[PDB]
DNA sequence: TTTGAAAAGCAAGCATAAAAGATCTAAACATAAAATCTGTA
């Protein structure tokens, strides 16, 4: 094996791995390879440090991710396989191919045979490393997929020159123990510690952020130095949101990112030798995430009046709604006897009618001999609550081709608790009362 | 020896060559000289590397990953979990059980 | 223009569209089809040829094996039947429909090529008219209804799709009259085959019996009796008819004269055998060949006992021979390039291999995770009766099973092994060592059943073998039955 | 001011409706090579 291994850090082990298995020559190289890692551990960083640091090695770089399916997958593979070629030995005449007749994986075979037989006029057996980064990121994935792809090398001639070689990145361990008994060559990527995210960070972001625009104009208007200060910011960074973000090298980022200009503008003359002071001076950058971005009334009234119906039993809403004087002897419900262990509106919400609707609508809406000033159900409360229906805001039991006037279909609210309390003091409702005594 | 150690280990839970073979190459492949393959073959200590590397992202390894709010979360999440009857839970019933928890550790 | 999706692999025939009802102007236009040079039958065979250069060396046993192969003593009343109603049919210039059927290998296909033969050599004699017969084997066809472009293929020698194929068919057993017509013996095989949704295929050959011009034989051949009255219609069934041949299996009389007529002028035979090479000549030393009697009766027995498959029989009576023939040239050392007889002991080891079960001695060679598994899931079955385990119970009693026999010697030098791969900068595992290599060493096996679920812990599995053959499995292992 | 007692509420049990979705098929939408019609030269 003669091959280069770079230096990369936090994965020197890795880096090993990918030097014992890849190499230009094919007897030696397993035909299929699987790196395994979860989001930001640096298998994408380190394959690309690895054959930079080895050019005579030829790789083909495909995104699962990008074609989705299967067959957009296989039309790829002939495609970038047969640009491939083409770049590598200009002085080979080739027969070009559609990578478009590739429709059935026994098309992927012919055509990659095909591509391979007019170029046996090479001296040397050649691997043509075939880079799938995120095989399991595919959209339409099934467990069907990848067998085809592990087996596809027993199909291809054996005395070619060119030998196709596999390199897969996976995300979950899941999909990766549904193929174990194959046997297939792995490296595993495990999860940085905070002390190799605040190296890497430092180390990935200082120089864009000692060259900012920001900080320049900073020092203007009010090189090592500036190294301390962004250093000191990405340690910051990781000590106060590391618990927020996990080991999380993207959501950090965008954290620098977000906080990095407010921190600059804080900066003053008496405040960069003391990091404490410009710490104290930026204390609110650090203290919360900030990674953040016109209903009408009876629109309004009626989430409020849906959600009501869904988080309370509707054998006692005739003692808190009658307010009635009865000239007929009538006995009113006496009310709920125990409460509940369980807030209610921690769980999912339970289903209605449309007239037990109207009812709590009717009796939570805001206000003589010809008068009767109760609002009755005409057709505008009827067309608030179908644009209720038409933005999610309420939902039924069926989704698509809806009988709305079928009694069978039942009625939810679909808004969290937040949203309708924001709702319920925008119109000044106080629905907090409504749930207080029954938990 | 460390390599009968090794071969008795994958009869007693793999039983196969082919597994014991991509433990072997990385071996023999990062070997720099002679006397470092022969140390590397007498100690086999690269094979309880790659034993730890082919384990880091399990159950057990992903949980040391944990942040102490994503472990204080996860915790919540599973004795809510256990005091269900179906082993059902939500965000709302986690973050309850979850609150609680730092009242009572405060 | 700018396509939604393309079709870049079309492969489509050179098939005309146009029906057999517009080729001539009228009826009286047709001509005489017989005096048509393409009607009624009017190249790859070298490519899989090539020179040898070596003397194949054919021991004594190889002219029984070749003799053995599949390339009518017991078939004497359903010969009589199927060639009576085919004689009668077409010497009267009449369309019917024979139906055969019965399990595999009871010689019905090769009773009915039989009875064609002897009719075509009839038919030779000037003794009946000519006919042409076509040969349709529903399982030989791509799509079902490539029968009618094959059947209208062998009558005209046109190639029209289906259809067309159809209505040409149709047309020419309605309309076109016995004078200018020949005779078509149609043998449809495996009819269960062709049977589809609308059963249209089945009417329509069945229907076309029914025509007074037709002059049509079809003869039927099924694998049921009762496949007319489960799968089709009232009115095919109508066509079909009431009598129907059965070919019962060979009872072991039958199968015993079968084998002993393929081996007529082998058996009890003088061979010139070289010994420096192998190489047997039938009429440097004189060796007689014998296969026992009682082991043909034995094997015939036993294949009747099953089936009374001819196909079994012959089958069972070649490896025998190739046991023996393995022997043989094992202890001469003879290689490819005074009495030789193929015992019981072959015949019973040719019937043994057949009946052994390996399903046993695999669960006894797995390893000691693999064997723990099933252990602990018969466990599980024992405990609560569901007869689905789920994997977390599974796991949590695996871990039982560890630490309750955790004095065990076996167990407390394994310990280390299972939950830590015997390294101490392994932490202590949740799934043992080997964890999801057995478990889908066990789904590929067919061993075990798992339900298509993405929670690991609730996800149930099954027993897919019987419960007492693993018990067994697990009862010959030492160190699971101890504990 | 009491009375008491009939209405209201709780709760275990159990048959049953219904939500969710797995599996599948019809129909609208879409492409295409060979054959066949069609208006001229
Ligand atoms: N060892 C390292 N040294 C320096 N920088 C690193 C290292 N690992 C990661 N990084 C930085 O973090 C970034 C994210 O890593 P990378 O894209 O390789 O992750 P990944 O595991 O492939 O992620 P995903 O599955 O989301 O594609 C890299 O682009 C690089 O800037
Ligand atoms: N009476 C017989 N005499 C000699 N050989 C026979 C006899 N019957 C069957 N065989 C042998 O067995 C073979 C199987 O017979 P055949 O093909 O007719 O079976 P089948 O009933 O059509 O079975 P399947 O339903 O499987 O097609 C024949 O080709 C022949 O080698
Ligand atoms: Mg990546
Ligand atoms: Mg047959």
């Amino acid at each position: 094996m003669n091959v280069t291994t770079p230096e990369v850090a936090f994965r020197e082990y890795q880096t090993n791995c990918l030097a014992s298995y890849i190499s230009a020559d094919p007897d030696i190289t397993p035909s299929n390879l699987i790196l395994q890692g979860y989001s930001g551990t640096g298998k994408t960083y380190t394959l690309k440090k690895y054959f930079n640091a080895n050019p005579n090695l030829h790789a083909v770089w495909l995104e699962p991710v990008e074609l989705v399916s299967w067959k957009p997958l296989l039309q790829a593979i002939a495609r970038t396989v047969q640009y491939k070629l083409k770049t590598l030995y200009p002085n080979i005449p080739t027969t070009d191919y559609d990578p478009l007749q590739v429709e059935e994986p026994f098309l992927l075979v012919k055509t990659l045979h095909n591509i391979f037989v007019q170029y046996e006029s090479l001296q040397e057996k050649t691997c043509l490393f075939l880079i799938l980064d995120g095989f399991d990121s595919l959209q339409d994935l099934d467990a069907a997929l990848f067998n085809k792809y592990i087996k596809l090398n027993e199909l291809l001639p054996k005395d070619s020159k060119i030998n196709i070689k596999f390199i897969y990145t996976m995300l979950e361990t899941s999909f990766l123990q549904r193929y174990s008994t194959h046997c297939i060559p792995t490296v595993m990527f495990p999860r940085y510690n905070v002390d190799e995210v605040s190296t890497i960070l430092v180390m990935s972001r200082c120089g864009e952020l000692m060259e900012d625009s920001c900080l320049r104009k900073r020092i203007i208007e009010e090189d090592d130095q500036f190294q301390n200060v962004a250093a000191n910011f990405i340690h910051l960074i990781v000590q106060a949101f590391h618990s927020y973000t996990g080991n999380d090298i993207f959501a950090l980022n965008d954290l620098i990112d977000f906080k990095w200009p407010k921190y600059v503008s804080r900066i003053t003359k008496e405040n960069i030798f003391e990091p404490l002071a410009l710490y104290k001076s930026a204390i609110k950058l650090f203290l919360s995430t900030d990674d953040n971005l016109d209903l009408s009334i009876i629109s309004k009234y009626l989430l409020i009046a849906s959600y009501i119906c869904s988080y309370l039993e509707p054998r006692y809403d005739a003692s808190i709604f009658s307010r009635k004087t009865r000239i007929i002897q009538g006995r009113a419900a006496y009310g709920r006897r125990k409460k509940k262990e369980v807030n209610p509106r921690y769980l999912q919400p339970s289903l209605f009618a449309i007239e037990r609707l109207l009812a709590i609508f009717q009796a939570i809406f805001p206000i003589a001999l010809r008068e009767e000033s109760l609002m009755k159900a005409n057709i505008e409360v009827f067309q608030n609550l179908s644009e209720l229906h038409t933005l999610k805001l309420i939902a039924t039991t069926m989704n698509k081709n809806i009988d709305y006037l079928s009694p069978k279909v039942r009625w939810k609210v679909n808004v969290p608790w937040e949203i309708i309390k924001e709702i319920s003091e925008s119109v000044h409702f106080n629905i907090s009362d409504y749930f207080s005594d029954i938990h | 020896s460390n390599l009968n150690r090794h071969i008795r280990m994958n009869f007693e839970t793999f039983r196969s060559l082919p597994t014991l073979k991509n433990s072997i190459i990385p071996l023999v492949a990062t070997s720099k000289n002679f006397g470092s393959l022969c140390t590397a073959i007498k100690s086999c200590s690269f094979l309880d590397i790659y034993n730890k590397n082919q384990l880091s992202n399990n159950l057990t390894g992903r949980l040391q990953s944990l942040s102490d709010l994503e472990l204080a979360i996860l915790i919540s999440a599973a004795r809510v979990a256990l005091r269900a009857k179906d082993g059902s839970f939500n965000f709302n019933l986690a973050y309850a059980e979850y609150e609680k928890m730092i009242k009572a550790i405060n | 223009v700018i396509r939604k999706f393309t079709k870049k692999n079309v492969a489509r025939a050179k098939k005309k569209y146009t029906p057999f009802s517009k080729r001539f102007k009228s009826i009286a236009a047709i001509p005489d089809l017989t005096s048509l040079p393409e009607f009624y039958g009017n190249r790859f065979e070298n490519k899989l040829k090539t020179t040898q250069k070596h003397q194949i060396v054919e021991t004594i046993f190889s002219k029984v094996k070749k003799q053995l192969n599949s390339s009518l003593p017991a078939r004497e009343n359903e010969f009589a039947s199927i060639y009576l109603s085919a004689y009668s049919a077409i010497e009267s210039d009449s369309a019917t429909t024979i139906y055969v059927a019965g399990t595999p290998g009871v010689g019905k296909t090769l009773t009915v090529r039989e009875v064609v033969k002897e009719l075509l050599s009839s038919s030779a004699q000037r003794e009946i008219p000519d006919f042409l017969y076509v040969e349709i084997n529903g399982l030989k066809m791509v799509k079902p209804t490539d029968c009618y472009e094959t059947l209208w293929n062998k009558v005209s020698g046109e190639r029209l799709t289906w259809a067309a194929s159809m209505e040409s068919l149709e047309f020419y057993f309605k309309r076109v009259p016995k004078n200018k017509k020949k005779t078509i013996v149609v043998l449809l095989d495996e009819l269960d085959a062709m049977v589809t949704k609308s059963q249209d295929i089945m009417y329509n050959f069945f229907n076309w019996t029914t025509y007074e011009n037709a002059k049509l034989i079809v003869i039927a051949v099924a694998n049921t009796m009762d496949l007319p009255e489960r799968q089709l219609g009232n009115k095919i069934t109508s066509r079909i008819g009431f009598t129907r041949i059965m070919f019962t299996g060979y009872t072991h009389e039958e199968l015993k004269n079968i084998i002993d007529l393929r081996l007529k002028g082998l058996n009890d035979s003088f061979f010139y055998v070289d010994t420096k090479t192998g190489n047997a000549i039938l009429i440097v030393r004189k060796v007689r060949l014998r296969m026992s009697a009682d082991a043909i009766e034995i094997a015939s027995r036993k294949v009747a006992s099953v089936s009374g498959d001819a196909r079994r029989a012959l089958k069972v009576c070649k490896r025998a021979a190739e046991i023996a023939e393995k022997h043989y040239m094992a202890k001469h050392g003879y290689g490819y390039d005074g009495v030789q007889t193929v015992h019981i002991t072959h015949v019973m080891k040719a019937l043994n291999e057949t009946l052994n079960s390996h399903v046993i001695t695999f669960m006894t060679r797995l390893s000691f995770t693999a064997k723990l598994f099933i252990y602990a899931l018969l466990n599980l079955m024992k405990k609560n009766g569901s007869q689905e385990q789920e994997l977390g119970d599974i796991v949590d009693e695996i871990k039982l099973l560890i630490e309750v026999n955790g004095s065990n010697k076996f167990v407390m030098e394994i310990a280390k092994t299972l939950f830590q791969q015997g390294s101490d900068n392994i932490s202590e595992q949740l799934r043992i060592i080997s964890w999801d290599f057995v478990l889908n060493q066990l789904l590929d096996a067919g061993i075990l059943f798992k339900q298509t679920m993405k929670n690991d812990r609730i996800c149930c599995v099954k027993l897919n073998i019987s419960v007492e053959e693993a018990k067994r499995a697990m009862n010959e292992d030492e160190t699971l039955r101890n504990l």
